[PDB]
């Protein structure tokens, strides 16, 4: 399956979009924010009913961002999950290309690349599985109150 | 966003049929090019299980020899390890107490253990008789199903039953 590159591929594109619109949306909340802060305070003095209806409204914003900011925290971490397939994806092939060769034709400049995009390989692996770790530690962390 | 992290492995000889069988298990398909795993690799499925989501990584290892001082390094982090057999590959079921073996070896003294009699849809060219999976598993006191990745068959089960085992000593 070579349809697993192109579906790779695509992932992560509609990732980065999904990306570009909660950033533009964060930067529209914060500045709403701060204008009804502002409200707040300046108006000192005007109905209790408008205040606390934009006392409302800053914790509607509130949630809104909490909701954003932690869809952002799980795509980052997809978008460095793809990027790790990619690149073990890329190593794949070319150590499948070195050992679809005849062995009496290789040289020992050819054996010792071999050798070392085997061990590359297996490191993005193990950078793939730190990668899970770093996502338990979190979990770990988040319930901490 | 889940409750649990289960680290499973697949071990067993080579063309048994373990990517096949957790390809199965993660996308519901099946692929009959035969393409060989160099070195390790790893597939997460998250599931959820007596009202809890659980996150399974579970590692697939290279079958062949020259992979095997690589494959060993992950034992002991494992918390299941499936043991795969071909139905139809006679030595591979002798082999098995050679990765039995590994397993005392480098895992963990307490890991769940389960033997998988892989491509039961090829009765007709079946030589390991079904009894004699069911002995070896009784004789170490492990589960035992035969499994086929093409036909989907006690795939989910192996899978379910070999996580509720994890987590039934969880606490
Ligand atoms: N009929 C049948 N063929 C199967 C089944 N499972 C796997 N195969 C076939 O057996 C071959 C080996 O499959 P594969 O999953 O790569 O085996 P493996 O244990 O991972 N080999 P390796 O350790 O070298 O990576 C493939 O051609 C695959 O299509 C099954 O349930 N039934
Ligand atoms: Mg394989």
């Amino acid at each position: 399956m070579k349809e697993e590159e192109m579906k790779r591929f695509c992932k992560a594109q509609t990732i980065q979009r999904r990306l570009n619109e909660i950033e533009a949306a964060l930067r529209e909340l914060e500045a709403e924010g701060v204008k009804l802060e502002l409200a707040l305070r300046r108006q000192s003095s005007s109905p209790e009913q408008q205040k606390k209806l934009w006392v409302g409204q800053l914790l509607q914003l509130a949630d809104k961002k909490n909701s954003l900011v932690a869809e952002e925290a799980e795509l980052m971490i997809t978008v460095q999950e793809l990027n790790l397939e990619e690149k073990q994806w890329q190593l794949d092939q070319e150590l499948r290309g070195y050992m679809n060769r005849e062995e009496n034709l290789k040289t020992a400049a050819d054996r010792q690349a071999e050798d070392q995009v085997l061990r590359k390989l297996v490191d993005l692996v193990n950078q793939r599985d730190a990668l899970i770790r770093f996502q338990e530690e979190r979990r770990l962390s988040e319930l901490a109150l | 966003t889940y409750d649990l992290l289960f680290k499973l492995l697949l071990i067993g000889d080579s063309g048994v049929g373990k990517t096949c069988v957790l390809f199965r298990f993660s996308d519901d398909a099946f692929n009959t090019t035969f393409i060989s795993t160099i070195g390790i690799d790893f597939k997460i499925k998250t599931v959820e299980l007596q009202g809890k989501k659980i996150k399974l990584q579970i590692w697939d290892t290279a079958g062949q020899e020259r992979f095997h001082t690589i494959t060993t390094s992950y034992y002991r982090g494992a918390m299941g390890i499936m043991l795969v057999y071909d139905i139809t590959n006679g030595k591979s079921f002798e082999n098995i107490s050679k990765w039995l073996r590994n397993i005392d070896e480098h895992a963990n003294e307490d890991v769940e253990r389960m033997l998988l009699g892989n491509k039961c849809d090829m009765d007709d060219k079946r030589v390991v008789p079904k009894g004699k999976g069911e002995q070896i598993a009784r004789e170490h006191g492990i589960r035992f199903f035969e499994t086929s990745a093409k036909a989907n068959i006690n795939i989910e089960k192996a899978f379910l039953t070999l996580a509720e085992d994890i987590l039934r000593k969880t606490p």
